[PDB]
RNA sequence: UCGGAGAAAAUCCUCCGAAUGAUUAUAACCUAGACUUACAAGUCAAAGUAAAAAUAUCUUUGACCCAGAUA
């Protein structure tokens, strides 16, 4: 009686949801399943509050916000952290580095040019058709002077023979500062080739800070190379060999399905018959037959038959 | 002949089916309207 | 009659198996477990049955449940028992059908 | 008391189904699914079957 | 040809592979509780005293896309942490991130008064205009 | 029943069995559900569906029906267009 | 071989190749198979009917688009989002 | 039918009727048990030469 | 004969009712897997398809034969 009682449904709901998050003794569903910036920040706010026009629009409920300005500011402040969530959510950190997690810090930007009028961007989790990815994409990531780089683009789940391995698409090395044309093309650019009926493949862009120029002669690949046995590649072991001078700083990944252009890639240059896959569900469970299916309909016999066509044996 | 006679019978009744359903909804609604209308009389409000 | 728990916690249960029959809500539907008209509990997936307690939030529309919930003391919330089946197999797998 | 009545489809089909009506009320008419027409049509009372 | 060699069984590891295809499992129980949990993704909008937050969370409980009025970039371009336009603006910001993340189909479960609330109605309009579908498609069996 | 008839000295079929049950050659017996035509106005829709089905008989019931009929009713019948053509045989039965 | 084959008229050939590109082998031949029976007669008969149906459906214009199935709805909606995402 | 022809029990040179099938013991007919004759059955069609 | 309740899975143990109606948004077909059960009878139900654009909501019983009524 001393404690007050929730006077509204929402109060209980907010209490309940917060209550659910906390761990409990009893089994539950979840178990099984700087200062100067502050001062400057405040000062800008006060100016915004003073503006009468801001008040009038708000009370007239006609105000609006510029999305582009927020996006750029969001990138500076906490974009690294949100990007990390997507990478963990999409499984990049577990499939790439065997569970190691790195916060992206370089605001990497990639877009696939469609003709010349417009260019398709590649954000985190975006959808880009293989036709759109036929040619290599423009990359601008605001390196600043010096600080050599290496750009690595790979499809994590596109391998056709070994599950763990993945296929390199193009690898640029010794990229000095912003300019990317000055990079050694160890791996030539290949169009994405996701098999038909194989679901959505996730392709990611990886940028590594380079302390000192290192010749990646082992990772150099002949240009052009159309052999999948040579495109097989593990990010995890590769980063081990270069972890001294390679530290990741950028991310960008997109999802793509199969497409008619994929048919061209499998035949024209890969020079192999294209693989076709289908989603197969497991056979339905039926209890073991009984010689006498007592109290069962006539359909019982059809459940355990394989061929729908009559047979005659000796006749 | 039986098949054709049956088919045309269904078609003729089906042709008038839309209107008949419309009429039966009007009767059902007005039946409800009388209940709600006489329920909401100002005389009922006078008691309220 | 013979009301009770047909399937106990830790049992492999196929898609349609009935888990419990109840005159009153002794247990409540959980995840991948459905309700019958007679309030019996049946699995909706193939998996392992689990009984676990969790907070109860009712549908806003029903008046009686909301009123009782609101009248609860601010300190805590009421609980109930829920039944769960943990799916034990993947939905499906991709296989090579043809090479063109 | 209550009587069992035979509601007959008015779509021209012979389809009908039995329903229960309170003898004090007026003759029952319902919208019901006609399998032979695959549509929802009016069913109109035609006969009394028995007294429930 | 070495290239022709292909493993008999493909093993796609993308977490959203089955969900995107539409064959992934959605929880169908919780019949006695509100809201239903037959959603691949859910939109949670919380109106506190200060600020207003909108989230997108998977069934496993990991938030994917979050838009909050407590974020520096949004605050400087708004006038008040709580407002009807705020809801609209944060919804537009949330949608662009949602489109950015590739989450096109989502489940929203408002309460009766919340659904009737004008601010939430406007927020849904922004998401619908943005192209984010507030109702998920049925599962494929 | 009659084990040794006066005129022929044979077993006799119980015709009430032949009028209610169907024998599939594999050894199974089919039957209807009791009451499937009775008082349908007060039965639930699911209950009516259960009643309409053809259902198999138990091992003991099958043993009794075998005793009450003669061998003529257990033979192979090659009826053209038989609707039970597929159900006279058992497939993938390990037991 | 779809293109070389002359018994099919050329206008039909082009439509068939575009419509059923998925069934054309790298050699350019149109490969269709049937595995629905234990007797190869019906399997061959099923295969032949597909050829006849494919030719007939290409010959006749499919003006009707029909209703949009949920699969088409999902495909259309995701396509629109891609367009809006590429406002650049 | 192919088995009977291969082993010489049915003569393919002459026309085949129910008498020839019965004479070669390829089929057993019981008129008293309501048999009206023999129906050709598709089984074995793939290998019939 | 059956249903509800205490003793608590015993009783010639102690109570209340039912051989129901009301209410209607009318509540299909088909089909995995289970409950209950000597037999008979009685329950729950995913998926698919079809009507519509939320289920019927309150909470039970009588077999076979044999007679009816109809399209
Ligand atoms: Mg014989
Ligand atoms: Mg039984
Ligand atoms: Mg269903």
């Amino acid at each position: 009686e001393r404690l007050e009682k929730y006077r509204s449904f929402e109060r209980y709901r907010r209490r309940a949801e917060q209550e659910a998050r906390a761990p409990h003794w009893w089994r539950t569903y979840r178990e099984h399943f700087r200062t100067q910036k502050l001062l400057e920040r405040k000062h800008f706010l006060r100016e915004l509050r003073a503006n009468v026009e801001e008040e009038r629009a708000a009370r007239l409920r006609t105000a609006s916000i510029p999305l582009e300005a927020v996006r750029a500011e969001w990138e500076r402040t906490c974009g690294p952290y949100h990007k990390q969530r997507l990478a963990e959510y999409y499984g990049l950190y577990r499939d790439l580095f065997h569970g190691a997690t790195f916060v992206p810090w370089v605001p990497l930007h990639v877009a696939y040019a469609v003709g010349e009028e417009d260019l398709i961007p590649v954000y985190h989790g975006n959808e880009v058709t293989p036709t759109e990815a036929s040619r290599a994409p423009e990359v601008t990531y605001e390196a600043d002077k010096d600080s050599l780089w290496t750009l690595l683009f790979i499809n994590l789940d596109g391998h056709l023979l070994e599950p763990d391995a993945e296929y390199v698409h193009w690898l640029l090395t010794n990229i000095p500062s912003n300019r990317v044309a000055e990079g050694q093309e160890t791996c030539p650019y290949l169009p994405p080739f996701p098999a038909r009926g194989s679901g959505f493949h996730r392709f990611a862009f990886l940028l590594f800070k380079q302390d000192k120029p290192i010749n990646f002669s082992e990772d150099t690949r002949p240009s052009p190379c159309y052999q999948l046995a040579q495109r097989t590649f593990r990010t995890f072991d590769f980063y081990k060999r270069h972890q001294e001078a390679m530290t990741p700083a950028g991310l960008a990944f997109f999802q793509c399905r199969w497409d008619d252009s994929v048919t061209h890639t499998f035949h024209q240059l890969l020079d192999m018959r294209e693989p076709v896959f289908e989603f197969v569900r497991p056979p339905p469970y039926h209890p073991k037959q009984k010689r006498f299916p007592h109290e069962q309909p006539l359909r019982y016999l059809d459940r355990y038959r394989d061929s729908h066509e009559p047979t005659y044996g000796i006749y | 002949a039986r098949r054709q006679a049956r088919e045309q019978r269904i078609a003729e009744c089906m042709a008038k089916m839309p209107q008949m359903i419309e009429n039966w909804r009007k009767q059902k609604r007005e039946r409800w309207e009388k209940i709600q209308a006489d329920k909401e009389r100002r005389a009922r409000l006078q008691a309220e | 009659k013979h009301y009770g728990i047909k399937k106990m916690e830790g049992h492999y249960v196929h898609a349609g198996n009935i888990l419990g029959t109840q005159r009153q809500f002794r247990w409540h539907p959980g995840a991948h477990v459905g309700l019958g008209r007679n309030k019996c509990l049946y699995a909706l997936e193939e998996g392992i049955v689990r009984y676990t307690k969790d907070v109860y939030v009712p549908n806003p529309k029903n008046t009686e449940a909301v009123d009782l919930v609101t009248s609860l003391p601010k300190g805590a919330v009421l609980y109930k028992t829920f039944v769960h089946v943990v799916p034990a197999k993947p939905e499906g797998t991709f296989k090579l059908v043809d090479m063109l | 008391k209550t009587i069992l009545v035979k509601l007959v489809s008015q779509a021209g089909t012979g389809f009908s189904f039995n329903h229960k009506r309170s003898r004090l009320r007026e003759k029952l008419s319902l919208l019901h699914y006609d399998p032979i027409v695959n549509k929802k049509v009016l069913f109109v009372e035609q006969k009394k079957i028995r007294s429930l | 040809k070495e290239n022709e060699a292909v493993a008999p069984e493909f093993t796609n590891r993308n977490p959203r592979n089955l969900e995107l295809l539409g064959v992934a499992r959605k929880e169908r129980g919780w019949a006695t509780v509100w809201p239903n949990r037959e959603f691949w993704h859910r939109l949670r909008v919380v109106k506190t005293q200060h600020h207003v937050e909108a989230f997108v969370e998977h069934l496993n409980g990991q938030v994917v896309v979050s838009a909050s009025t407590r974020e520096w970039a949004i605050k400087k371009h708004l006038y008040s942490t709580r407002n009807v336009v705020a809801c609209e603006s944060i919804g537009r910001v949330l949608a662009q991130r949602c489109l950015e993340a590739g989450i096109n189909f989502m489940v929203y479960q408002p309460t009766p008064w919340e659904a009737s609330s004008d601010s939430i109605k406007r927020l849904q309009n922004a998401m619908t205009e943005s192209g984010v579908m507030l109702r998920e498609p049925r599962r494929i069996y | 029943l009659t084990y040794c008839s006066t005129r022929k000295g044979k077993r006799k079929t119980v015709k009430s069995v032949v009028h209610r049950f169907l024998r599939l050659h594999s050894g199974l017996w089919l039957r209807r559900k009791a009451g499937y035509k009775k008082k349908l106005w007060k039965k639930s829709t699911a209950r009516k569906k259960r009643l309409r089905e053809f259902v198999f008989c138990s091992k003991t019931q099958s043993k009794l029906l075998d005793k009450m009929t003669t061998s003529f009713w257990k033979r192979r019948n090659w009826y053209a267009g038989d609707p039970y053509q597929m159900y006279h045989d058992r497939t993938n039965l390990r037991v | 071989h779809l293109a070389s084959a002359d018994w099919i008229e050329e206008p039909v050939r082009q439509k068939i190749a575009l419509t059923h590109k998925n069934k054309i082998n790298k050699a350019g031949e149109l490969v269709l198979t049937s595995e629905s029976s234990r007797y190869q007669f019906r399997n061959l008969a099923e295969c032949l009917q597909k050829i006849r149906d494919m030719i007939a459906e290409a010959s006749q214009v499919p003006k009707e688009p029909s209703k949009e199935d949920a699969r088409l709805q999902r495909l259309r909606i995701e396509k629109m989002n891609r367009e809006r995402l590429r406002q650049k | 039918l192919q088995y009977l022809i291969d082993l010489g029990r049915v003569d393919p040179t002459q026309p085949i009727d129910l008498t020839q099938l019965v004479n070669g013991r390829g089929v057993t007919i019981q008129p008293l048990k309501r048999d009206y004759g023999v129906q050709l059955v598709e089984e074995g069609a793939d290998t019939f030469q």
